[PDB]
C-alpha cells in the first residue's frame, strides 16, 4: 500500500534519479523544497507530505543519516495514522519502512514489534491467509533467524507455507523457496528427518510437472538414488530453487550414509 | 549583531544550496522537454506516414 | 561595520530568495509539462501501435 | 535567430515577462546569464542574446535606464563577437532607438537609427523593403524632432522601394503616400499633398472598375465637376485620403468637393 499520487510521480523519479547518482546535494534540497510547497497547500498532517517525508527518509538511508532516516520515518507514520487512521495500508507500508531501517543497523528485537504491528494490519485489510499475509510471516521469520528465535522462525515460515501451498499453486516458487528455508530452519533444530521429507515433496512436484503422475517407471530422481543404494536418469535443472534442494537433499544423504544417492543426487544438480 | 549575521550566514547558505539544485532540475527538466518535444514529432511523422498508406491499402484491397 | 555586513547579507538574502522562488515556479511548471508530453506521448505510441497492427488486418 | 539551446528558456521567459510574472522572468534571465558567463565568458554571442532579452522585459517594467544599460552592453558584446555592421549589432541599435524614443529622446534616438539603416542597406541592399520599413521608422523619428525637410526625404526614399519594389495596389505605398503628404500639409505644399492623395484615390478606383475612361472618372474628378455647379471601399487607408482630400478642398474654397468626399469616406 505504497501508492505515490499523479502530482510527486515525475519529482520522486527525479529524487531517486539524483540519490542513485550520489548527487545528494540535489536531492535532498529538491524533497527539502517540495516538502514546503506541500505543507504550503495541504499542511503537515497529510498523506503527501508523509509521501515526501518517506522518501527523504530513504535518501537518508543510503547516506547512512541513520538517525534522521528514523525520525523522518516516525513523524510520517504520524501523519498515516491521523490522517489514513491506524490499521491502514498506507501505515503498514510505513512500519515495514522502519523495521527494514532497524534490522539494517542490527536493532532486530527494536524492528520485531514494528513487523508484527504491519502483518496484524496486513491480516485485517486483506485476510488472515492471504498471500501478502504470506510475504509479511517470512519477513517476520527471516527477523526471528537473525535473533536465533529457531523455534519463532519454524512457527512463522510454517504459517506461511500454509498459505503459500493453499492460495498458490503447489508448482509455485514460493511454496519451494518456503519449503527449503523451512528445511534449513529444521537442519539447524536437528530435525534432520524433517528437513528430508520437506526436500523430498519439491523434488517430486517437480518431477510431476515435467512427466506427469509418478507411476512404476518415471520415479523421482531422489528415489532413483535410493534404488541405487541397494546394488538410465531424466533430471532437469529447470530451477535454481530446485538446485539448492538438489544439493541440500544430496548432503543430507551423505550423513545418512546413503553415499550412492548423495552423488547421483550431487550429480543431478552438477548437470 | 555577531549573532545576526552569523544566522543570515546560514540561511544564505541554505538558500544557495537550494538555489543550485532547483537550477539543476530546472535544467535537466528543459533537456527532458526538449528531448520529448522532438521524440513527439517523431512520431506525429511516423503516424501521418502510416494515415497515408491506410488509404494506399485500400485503393489495392 | 556589523551594521554595513547586517545589510549586505539582507541584500544577498533576499536575492537568493528571489532567484530560489523564481526557480522553483519554472521547475514545477516544466515538471507539469513534462507530464503532459509523457501522456500524449502514451496516447501517440498506442495510436500507432493500433495502426501498425490495423495495417497486417487490411492486408488478411 | 536564437541558438538552440536557449530557445526554450527564451520562450519560458516570453511566457512568464507576457503573463506579467517579472519575478520569475528577471530572475530565470539573471541565472541564465550567470550560467552563460562560466562556461562562454562575458564576451559571447549568446550572454549578449541573453541581455537583449532581459532589457526587454525591463522596457516591458518600465526599468528604462536598466533596459537602456543592458542594451549598450549587448551591442558592445555584438560590435567584439559579431562584428561592426552585423544583423545583430542592426537589431540592438534598433532596440535601443525604440527605447529611446519611447522616453521622449528622439535625437538620441537618431544616431541609432541612422547606423542601423546604414547595416540594413550593406546587407540587403539598398532598395529592399526592410530599408523601405528602417526608412519610414527613421522619417518618424524627425517627424517628433519637427525635421520637415527630413520626413520628406525619408519618406520620398521609402516611397522610391515601396512603389518600384512592391505592387501599386500594396498597402504599404498608400500609407507612405499618405504619411509624406501629411509632411508636405506642414511644409505647405500643398499642391504636391493633393496630388499624392489624388494618385491613391485614382490607383483604388482603377482597381475596382478597370482603366479610367470618360464615364468612368474618379471620385475627386467627379467632385471638382460638381464645384462646377449647374466608393464605399472599406479601406481605412483610402478613409483617410478621402478625409484628407477633402480636408484640402475645404481650404481650397472648393466645398461642394469637400462635402462630396466628406460624404463617400462618411458612406
Amino acid at each position: 500500500g505504497y501508492e505515490i499520487p499523479a502530482r510527486l510521480r515525475t519529482l520522486h523519479n527525479l529524487v531517486i534519479q539524483y540519490a542513485s547518482q550520489g548527487r545528494y546535494e540535489v536531492a535532498v534540497p529538491l524533497c527539502k523544497q517540495a516538502l514546503e510547497d506541500l505543507e504550503k497547500t495541504s499542511g503537515h498532517d497529510h498523506p503527501d507530505v508523509a509521501t515526501m517525508l518517506n522518501i527523504l527518509a530513504l535518501v537518508y538511508r543510503d547516506q547512512n543519516k541513520y538517525k534522521d532516516a528514523a525520525h523522518l520515518l516516525n513523524d510520517a507514520l504520524a501523519i498515516r495514522e491521523k490522517t489514513l487512521g491506524k490499521d491502514h495500508p498506507a501505515v503498514a507500508a510505513t512500519l515495514n519502512n522502519l523495521a527494514v531501517l532497524y534490522g539494517k543497523r542490527g536493532k532486530y528485537k527494536e524492528a520485531e514489534p514494528l513487523c508484527k504491528r504491519a502483518l496484524e494490519i496486513r491480516e485485517k485489510v486483506l485476510g488472515k491467509f492471504h498471500p501478502d499475509v504470506a510475504k509479511q510471516l517470512s519477513n517476520l521469520a527471516l527477523l526471528c533467524q537473525n535473533q536465533g528465535k529457531a523455534e519463532e522462525v519454524e512457527y512463522y515460515y510454517r504459517r506461511a507455507l500454509e498459505i503459500y501451498a493453499t492460495r498458490l499453486g503447489p508448482d509455485d516458487p514460493n511454496v519451494a523457496k518456503t519449503k527449503n528455508n523451512l528445511a534449513s530452519c529444521y537442519l539447524k533444530q536437528g530435525k534432520y528427518q524433517d528437513a528430508e521429507t520437506l526436500y523430498k515433496e519439491i523434488l517430486t512436484r517437480a518431477h510431476e510437472k515435467e512427466f506427469g503422475s509418478v507411476n512404476g517407471e518415471n520415479k523421482p530422481i531422489w528415489m532413483h538414488a535410493e534404488e541405487r543404494e541397494e546394488s538410465y536418469k531424466a533430471c532437469k535443472v529447470d530451477s535454481p530453487t530446485v538446485n539448492t534442494t538438489l544439493r541440500s537433499l544430496g548432503a543430507l544423504y551423505r550423513r545418512q550414509g546413503k553415499l550412492e544417492a548423495a552423488h547421483t543426487l550431487e550429480d543431478c544438480a552438477s548437470r | 549583531m555577531g549573532k545576526e549575521v552569523g544566522n543570515l550566514l546560514l540561511e544564505n547558505s541554505q538558500l544557495l544550496e537550494t538555489k543550485n539544485a532547483l537550477n539543476v532540475v530546472k535544467n535537466d527538466l528543459i533537456a527532458k522537454v526538449d528531448q520529448l518535444s522532438g521524440e513527439q514529432e517523431v512520431l506525429k511523422g511516423e503516424l501521418e506516414a502510416a494515415k497515408q498508406a491506410k488509404v494506399k491499402l485500400e485503393n489495392r484491397i
